[PDB]
DNA sequence: ATCAATATCCACCTGCAGATTCTACCAAAAGTGTATTTGGAAACTGCTCCATCAAAAGGCATGTTCAGCGGAATTCCGCTGAACATGCCTTTTGATGGAGCAGTTTCCAAATACACTTTTGGTAGAATCTGCAGGTGGATATTGAT
DNA sequence: ATCAATATCCACCTGCAGATTCTACCAAAAGTGTATTTGGAAACTGCTCCATCAAAAGGCATGTTCAGCGGAATTCCGCTGAACATGCCTTTTGATGGAGCAGTTTCCAAATACACTTTTGGTAGAATCTGCAGGTGGATATTGAT
């Protein structure tokens, strides 16, 4: 059974280097990631259907992130993702 | 434009809702709500418009947004 | 001759009237304007299918008519008959639309 | 042979995500962009909530973040609060909040 | 002969099946699912039209219009629960005035 | 495409002398498409929970039980189970 | 002569107390039974992972706590401080649980 | 035999819940009304939870069963497998 | 109870907007047929964790008494909705150029599908590590009686 | 306001469960590298239907007046909340047989993947048909004034 734990723990260390996390909380965190994960892929999924497109791209992903997340969160979310895409693209 | 939504009109809605006596300060309280509703819904419809590379919000664009809002509407797709 | 109707006789009459019809109760032109105005703040120079505006209104009025239903209930719960803002306020809060 | 995560400048697992996208059957195909973008969004979000939780832990003089901290962080931020307005964080409790009219005296 | 008939149905079993796979719901789609589902779409349909046709009659009307569908739905506990978050354009509302609001007889 | 014709057919078995307005048919179409999406989605999820690759009538049934109110559900199950039976017994 | 706290002085302390913790407020065993009773009078011969019984409890109190807040507001709306069934009922009606 | 377990939710217990809910004063009738409300909640979730269980042809209601049934009813629980 | 003014129905009437019947065209469906593949049931079974009996100790639920206070009933009165006839300014209706929303074609960047090789993140299980829970005492409020 | 009774605060204290930390096997992931396929952007276009506009339509803004609604104020009353005694049922800690979830190999009924073929449902342009919406009228129920 996979889990986003080690990655949560990494991100955790970056923001608050000396703070730990109980297992119960890491579970709540794993639940959080999977929750949002499905939610976005869902909006992405339908969006694609509504347009008779068979592939989910960074463009659907992005629209979903906009439909899904509130003001400030969405704004910043797009950046990070665009950022990553750009860096992933310009690297090969 | 917001005041374009008139007292008589608002009064009518309220009566369809079974409201018998209406306070004066309700008309402005009403408009505000109606505004947040449209904002919340149009915002999502327009997003559908743009994702589709269009310049015209379509009835389906609104249908889709409303569903996401949990305000499923029958009669324009559904 | 001096003839008048008592407060409410006209109301209840209006209630029965509108609860029977299904027509939209807001004037379309003013509505459509407010719609576009709101829209323009999200994306410039847009167009609307005659039908998109119709859905929006149909959805709008519907939402309201129902919110007035919960408000009258809130007004009544407080042993009143005049719906006030705090009644709308309370309904939207329990609806999860506020806090 | 770097990983796509590193190649994207990420901490979350780009490959894993692109993988789940397939097994979740959301569309016939999934372009290489989606997973990169989605892992980023996922990562960004966990950071935002961990930042906020981490402070709550600190505020309550604790070192290890526990569910309550997660809860305090979410209910205190307008946005994470909306993003999760229908999520129940177990063992989180509620935010201390007493209605005015319930307090004593007069002034 | 069409699957609809083999299943003795008025609805399009072939179409339903088509929509199921093309809808990305699963990797594969058994042969009966679309039959079953079509069977279930048909029945729910008949149910509404039934109650809806009755409303028409109870109005001295022979053609079913939106109102007749709205009335038929919010009057049936179950259907009403199912469409509990659906707006029927041009449906209006059920006639109802709070007791406490009726004239003081 | 649209379920309209099938709707109209079903309508006639029920109320043979009753007709329907376009706006009503449109609503009926919206109704069919809705339910279709809701039942399908549940089934889809169901399969995933059990790590299954196929959506069978098994799923459609459970889905239905989860989606429709008791009585409504009961009949819907019946109608459905009947079709599969009828269908399976034929060439 | 002996010290005596006025009504509501303890209540506030309890609100402050309980609002400060996160422990489940219902006897664990009695809850497991109720769960098993209900489950059983729906399908016999069923078993429960301890975590399932806990997820239900977590869900259930989370629900009740939130429902009590709505109730509290509804009462306050009526200019009272003592919540009553009618308050719970108004809340559930607006919430869409018995509308 | 299991019976009247709903009375297992004591007056003390219901009171603590209302306290966390910020309620100061409580009507004597609140307790039974509440038991009723709780019962309908538990009924609704268990049913779906158990529908999921039978479908999986299992005899043990799992924590996921409960988490799936809760999401179905829009009461998503983080902490028990999602 | 008695008019007087309206509001409200019921029955009949008809023009036309929108439902309907008729037809030829046909591309996307839907069905039939053949060959190949595979999801997942079946069966043997290791092994997790569930139901359960055991028992002791105290944290708590139960039940009583009693007074304090909150809610309901009532009277009072200032204030604001609402009914109403008045008079035009905004909405509605049917007519018209033209802007995009869709239909068709082209063809390449990008996504399968598949063979191998390499990196790793779950993990059985060891042993060591460490925040904080739960206990204690004393300094600091917060209450309530006077 | 002064003081007595109580609760909240809180920093120190340390056994200890739950968390950090390996050593390592590794089936599964993830990554590398052709070979093959194609989904959908991009450019060009016909044609709806949408933004615009003048004209005939018709609902809203407006000031008066007063009925009546809602809150402030004053009560008896009863039911809720502290406080307290008593003692039961839950919680705690284990051990335990074994039900049944879950892993692995076995394998065919059923689903997939074109291919060839026959039907059918949507689109279109014409013509013909008809449920019912408003309009009229005259009867009567409703409401309000006395």
């Amino acid at each position: 059974k996979e889990s986003y734990a080690i990655y949560v723990y990494k991100v955790l260390k970056q923001v608050h280097p000396d703070t730990g996390i109980s297992s119960k909380a890491m579970s709540i965190m794993n639940s959080f990631v999977n929750d949002v994960f499905e939610r976005i892929a869902g909006e992405a999924s339908r969006l694609a259907h509504y347009n008779k497109r068979s592939t989910i791209t960074s463009r659907e992903i992005q629209t979903a992130v906009r439909l899904l997340l509130p003001g400030e969160l969405a704004k910043h979310a797009v950046s990070e993702g665009t950022k990553a895409v750009t860096k992933y693209t310009s690297a090969k | 434009n917001i005041q374009g939504i008139t007292k008589p009109a608002i009064r009518r809605l309220a009566r369809r809702g079974g409201v018998k006596r209406i306070s004066g300060l309700i008309y402005e309280e009403t408009r505000g709500v109606l505004k947040v509703f449209l904002e919340n819904v149009i915002r999502d419809a327009v997003t559908y418009t743009e994702h589709a590379k269009r310049k015209t919000v379509t009835a389906m664009d609104v249908v889709y947004a409303l569903k996401r809002q949990g305000r499923t509407l029958y009669g324009f797709g559904g | 001759k001096p003839h008048r109707y008592r407060p409410g006789t006209v109301a209840l009459r209006e209630i029965r009237r509108y609860q029977k019809s299904t027509e939209l109760l807001i004037r379309k032109l003013p509505f459509q304007r407010l719609v576009r105005e709101i829209a323009q703040d999200f994306k410039t120079d847009l167009r609307f299918q005659s039908s998109a505006v119709m859905a929006l209104q149909e959805a709008s009025e519907a939402y309201l008519v129902a919110l007035f239903e919960d408000t009258n209930l809130c007004a009544i719960h407080a042993k009143r008959v005049i719906i006030m803002p705090k009644d709308i306020q309370l309904a939207r809060r329990i609806r999860g639309e506020r806090a | 042979a770097k990983t796509r995560s590193s190649r994207a400048g990420l901490q979350f697992p780009v490959g894993r995500v692109h993988r789940l996208l397939r097994k979740g059957n959301y569309a016939e195909r999934v372009g290489a962009g989606a997973p990169v973008y989605l892992a980023a969004v996922l990562e960004y979000l966990t950071a935002e909530i961990l930042e906020l939780a981490g402070n709550a832990a600190r505020d309550n003089k604790k070192t290890r973040i526990i569910p309550r901290h997660l809860q305090l962080a979410v209910r205190n931020d307008e946005e994470l609060n909306k993003l999760l307005g229908r999520v129940t964080i177990a063992q989180g409790g509620v935010l201390p909040n007493i209605q005015s009219v319930l307090l004593p005296k007069k002034t």
